[PDB]
């Protein structure tokens, strides 16, 4: 979705800089994780389709709209 | 027990949690008598006055991390102890069906963080006291089983 493409960089350590920061010093609860990106998640799949619906709509609509003009001129 | 409840000095005692000697002690001697079915009558009457105390240390933990040691109550023996006897008096009063229905009333901001001290530990001895203080309350024997439910699920996210 976000057009981002593959991280992969291989990490758990917390000695380097990018380390401390993209894996926390604190513990791993399992559970609290997957919930923090399960809900965000629902909304965007939802969000993603509603784009798209929207989008081609607009876009029939707003070809046509010149189209019925014209038509009715004729 | 009625009568040593009422006093100042005791409950004085108990009210500090700020010298962990002091605390262990006392929840432990109110709890060690809430066994015996006949007390918790009582107790309960006193309630007030100690249970927001009992709150107090269970919030407390809940708030400091436990990927840190210290040495006042994190996931070593002493802290452990301390969560577990607080836990313990709470669950023994709920046992009585009526007491649990007034306790999610009076409690209820305070019983809600429940669900939160399951999550951040690996105790066995926390979180089990945890899930069974709300498995209590949540039942059917329980007078407004079907309110107290809502409540939870809505409110607490206990879903």
């Amino acid at each position: 979705k976000h057009d981002i493409k593959l991280y992969e960089g291989d990490t758990d350590k917390y000695l380097d800089g990018s380390g401390e920061l993209y894996v926390p010093p604190s513990g791993s609860v399992i559970d609290d994780y997957v919930r923090n990106a399960s809900y965000l998640e629902e909304r965007l799949i939802q969000m993603e389709d509603a784009t798209d619906q929207i989008e081609v709509q607009k876009n029939d609509l707003e070809q046509y709209r010149f189209i019925l003009q014209s038509g009715d001129e004729f | 027990v009625e009568k040593l409840l009422k006093n100042n000095n005791l409950i004085n005692i108990l009210q500090n949690i700020e010298q962990m000697d002091t605390c262990y002690v006392c929840i432990r001697l109110l709890q060690e008598l809430a066994v015996i079915p006949e007390y918790r009558d009582v107790i309960w009457l006193h309630e007030k006055k100690f249970m927001p105390t009992l709150f107090k240390i269970l919030q407390r933990a809940t708030d400091s991390q436990l990927a840190t040691r210290i040495v006042a109550t994190n996931s070593n023996h002493l802290g452990i102890q301390l969560q577990y006897h607080s836990l313990l008096l709470i669950w023994l009063l709920t046992f009585n069906p009526v007491f649990a229905n007034e306790l999610v009333q009076k409690y209820l901001s305070d019983f809600l963080d429940l669900l939160k001290l399951v999550k951040i530990t690996i105790k066995e001895k926390v979180s089990r006291l945890c899930i069974s203080i709300i498995l209590q309350c949540c039942s059917t024997r329980v007078k407004q089983h079907k309110k107290v439910i809502k409540q939870l699920l809505l409110l607490g996210n206990a879903l």
